[PDB]
RNA sequence: CGGCGGCCAUAGCGGGGGGGCCACACCCGGUCUCAUUUCGAACCCGGAAGUUAAGCCCCCCAGCGAUCCCGGUUGUACUGCCCUCCGAGAGGGGGCGGGAAGCCGGGGACGCCGCCGGCCACUAUC
RNA sequence: CUCAGGCGGGUCAGGAAUCCGCCGUAGAGUGCAAGGGCAAAAGCCGGCCUGACUGGACCCGUAACAGAGGCGGGUCCAGC
RNA sequence: GCCGCCGUAGCUUAGCUGGUGGAGCGCCGGACUGUUAAUCCGGCGGUCCCCGGUUCGAAUCCGGGCGGCGGCGCCA
């Protein structure tokens, strides 16, 4: 077969190597920016705070334009971000809702991958949901190298080879190797 | 020329090659000119501030001595002797 | 279209670029490549301008027209490859006057002389290409005349005349 | 500059991250000294630099590696309070070279209290060095003596797992400070000045 | 192999190898000093259990950019001075004094330089 | 603290605002013409703050050289 | 050749700070009427002349262009 086979392969030699050759899951951002705040703050703004287990972020508009960011400033969107057991926690169960043979077609070209789906997401008594039960995201999976962390603070801030930048074989295996299976082809 | 400001037909001078751009290495701004030293002066393109009129670019002149941070260079002008009033970063020492 | 009398000198000034001044004058070429590609032939004649002169926008689209008119009729355009290589970019310029007689001027000396958009033309200098046609050594007889034709429609005259590139 | 010959020239420091140009040009415009503190993860660096055409001279340095020899510090050498005694070891050879004023270069970095480059700069002063300063960045008290540090191993501690906290990760690993004791500060405090009491 | 520079692409891009990596990084705790309209990501207090894999240093390769050189085009393009010197003009030529790009071919170039530290060392090196 | 724009994943009829990653030496932005200046900024964001302060000079421009009023500016020093 | 001013529903005309769009007329479908006219309900189409630009967006504000309206085309 293929997909998975090559995939694989690299990472284990990856492991042989020593470990820190292998990427790691930066963050995990769930957000809903297809909005439905109008000119309000939404109540589906709670929503998401009770099911990361922490404070969201407004999101403030701009322009003027036909359905959303009619008035600039206006609130749209909502997001948390998510690091740590918090953002793993979420996934057990997130990877699991998106229907299983991870698609192949919605990863990213740096082995990162976003989720698309709406008004559904598990675990009772918290999604049912009386009696403000409006909701929507889109939830993306920011994963990189762990070494990558010098570029983003000040000192030694400097151009990072593509040697040492994520790339769509790593990301498809190390997804998996979690929880939930990659789609096969072949 | 049409008109007639100090920028006028100073498009070049003024103006740094792409190369050059970006904000001007540091030494040449702390430089120490002492009295009787003759200076030339030359506008750096990429420091906003220090900067004599455009049109004396290219002169030769002896720092007389300072005022406040910038130096004080005695030119001449044609006939006229004038005091042109600039920082160490539009100077280089001559020789 | 007033006589060319000022398209034959190059001691005139630039006033090309047609972004920066405002109104501009349309072309009137269109054509410019004719017949198959020039990767199927290996001889290259050229005519070869000795005169430095601008060649009128008018002048280019007559000159290519009666020559290619040749080509065509005589030998198909399943062979020969034409080009004529310039596109005119020098903006050429005009005093306002007509008659009008009497008390009127028309006129003027100055009130605006600076030019109205005539026309275009090309810049041509010595040893230019104004035209280069490739053809095989069949087709020889019929490129020759073709560039002949060509000359006198030139501003001032060649003196390099019809060359044989070979083809190198 | 990029692939071609277009607008900008880089720079060496500009290149590898360090500190800015602009920066260092403002510091260096009164003619005096830079009293260099910079930061690793597990080292403290402070150097007394003048500027020349030629690159920079040096009067005197005084490091962490120059430190744990021979002043009774056996200490971590990247915690606030061994940075506290680098101001005071480059303040025995400001009374040997003499020149005891100098203004805080901290490179590129945000000043804020409770950081590095305000614990070397308090040691400084201390030592006897009269520099630049207004005071309401020194570090807290608990900070320099060393006994925030005390307080927090007992909360935690490695290779001892329980309900009650006892939490892993770093604590002071270490057997010759366990959690370090600020009588040692005190010990190798007590060499400042130029006579070593 | 640290820190601070000078010159400021000859030190832009890209790739291979080795580490003689206590020091440098990742990394791990983040209560506290402290950074986020959200998150230790950022900023900062704390540590080293683990990693050389980056990074980093060191060795080296030029396909792309740029730097320099020789030769070829080329003393050609262009040019000051003089001309009862030529050309109907447009323009040219001689003497006299100077001389560019773009390109080919063959090459140097994937840095150089100043201060100070530091296991080791007391020397020169990662 | 770093951008226009482009790429791949997301939402949509498309698209917007919004989201994640990657490219990206300046095409953005800086009130307003044009030109010039600038990327760890003068741009962006946030906080604080009100020196668009008082006095009195040198010098330049105006008006090259070269007399020339009003006006502007750089550049000091004292005071707040 | 100069200097003002237009074009907006098929026509004619209101209108505009840049966030809009009508009136009368014609026309079309019903309805009075015996039929029809008149009359009487129901309607709709407008890139608001072309073509650039600024703006977050231009029917509107600037550039240009095209056709149509006035005013000079002379003491010399």
């Amino acid at each position: 077969m293929a997909v998975e086979i090559p995939n694989k392969e690299q990472i284990l030699a990856d492991w042989e190597a020593h470990p820190m050759r292998r990427p790691r899951i930066e963050k995990v951002t769930i957000n809903i920016g297809v909005g439905e705040s109008g000119e309000r703050l939404t109540k589906a703004e709670i929503m998401l705070q009770q099911l990361t287990g922490q404070k969201p972020i407004r999101r403030k508009a701009k322009k003027t334009n036909r359905d959303f960011g009619i008035r600039r400033g206006e609130p749209i969107a909502v997001k948390v971000t998510l690091r740590g057991p918090k953002a793993y926690e979420l996934l057990k169960r997130l990877l699991a809702a998106v229907d299983n043979r991870l698609k192949a077609s919605s990863f990213d070209e740096h082995g990162n991958v976003c989720f698309g789906i709406e008004e559904h997401i598990n675990i009772p008594g918290v999604e049912y949901d009386p009696e403000i039960g409006i909701f929507g995201m889109d939830v993306c999976v920011t994963l990189e190298r762990p070494g990558f962390r010098v570029a983003r603070r000040k000192r030694k801030r400097a151009k990072i080879p593509t040697r040492h930048k994520l790339t769509k074989e790593e990301g498809m295996v190390y997804m998996m190797e979690e929880f939930g299976v990659e789609i096969v082809e072949g | 020329q049409k008109a007639h400001s100090f920028r006028r037909k100073t498009r070049k001078k003024l103006s740094k090659h792409p190369r050059r751009r970006g904000l001007p290495p540091l030494t040449r701004f702390l430089q120490e000119f002492e009295v009787g030293q003759r200076v030339h002066i030359v506008i750096e393109p990429s420091y906003h501030k220090g900067m004599p009129d455009p049109r004396f670019h290219g002169r030769t002149g002896t720092v007389v001595g300072k005022r406040g941070e910038a130096y004080i260079v005695e030119i001449k002008d044609g006939s006229k002797v004038k005091t042109l009033f600039i920082h160490p970063v539009h100077l280089r020492p001559q020789k | 279209l007033r006589p060319a009398k000022i398209d034959r000198y190059v001691d005139k000034p630039a006033y090309t670029r047609r972004e920066y001044i405002r109104g501009a004058p349309g072309p009137k070429i269109t054509i410019f490549d004719m017949g198959n590609p020039a990767g199927d032939f290996e001889f290259e004649v050229s005519l070869h301008t000795a005169e430095p002169v601008q060649i009128r926008q008018n002048a280019l689209e007559a000159a290519r027209q009666q020559v290619n008119r040749y080509l065509q009729k005589n030998v198909g355009r399943s062979n020969y490859h034409f080009k004529i290589r310039v596109y005119p970019f020098q903006v050429l310029r005009e005093n306002p006057m007509a008659t009008g007689r009497k008390a009127d001027r028309y006129g003027n000396g100055m009130r605006r002389p600076f030019g109205k958009p005539i026309g275009l033309a090309a810049r041509l200098k010595k040893d230019q290409k104004i035209l280069s046609i490739r053809v095989n050594r069949q087709h020889l007889k019929f490129a020759i005349e073709g560039a002949r034709r060509a000359a006198m429609k030139f501003p001032c005259k060649c003196y390099y005349r019809i060359y044989d590139k070979e083809g190198n | 500059m990029a692939h071609g010959p277009r607008y900008r020239v880089p720079f060496r420091r500009r290149r590898e991250g360090k500190t800015n140009y602009r920066k260092r040009l403002k510091l260096l415009k009164s003619g005096k000294p830079r009293l260099v503190v910079r930061k690793s993860l597990n080292h403290h660096i402070a150097q007394i630099i003048v500027y020349d055409p030629k690159g920079d001279r040096t009067l005197v340095s005084a490091h962490t590696r120059e430190l744990i020899r021979d002043f009774g510090w056996k200490g971590h050498c990247g915690n606030t309070p061994s940075a506290y005694l680098l101001g005071l070891l480059i303040g025995y050879k400001a009374k040997q070279a003499g020149i005891e004023e100098a203004i805080l270069d901290i490179g590129l970095h945000p000043p804020v209290r409770g950081s590095s480059v305000f614990a070397v700069l308090k040691g400084a002063v201390d030592a006897g060095l009269n520099v630049p300063h207004s005071p309401e960045i020194f570090p807290d008290e608990y900070r320099i003596r060393g006994e925030h540090i005390a307080e927090y191993a007992k909360m935690l501690k490695e290779q001892d797992e329980e309900k009650f906290r006892r939490q892993f990760g770093g604590y002071l690993v270490k057997g010759l400070d366990p959690e370090k004791l600020p009588e040692h500060f005190e010990e190798v405090k007590a060499r400042i000045i130029e006579k070593f009491e």
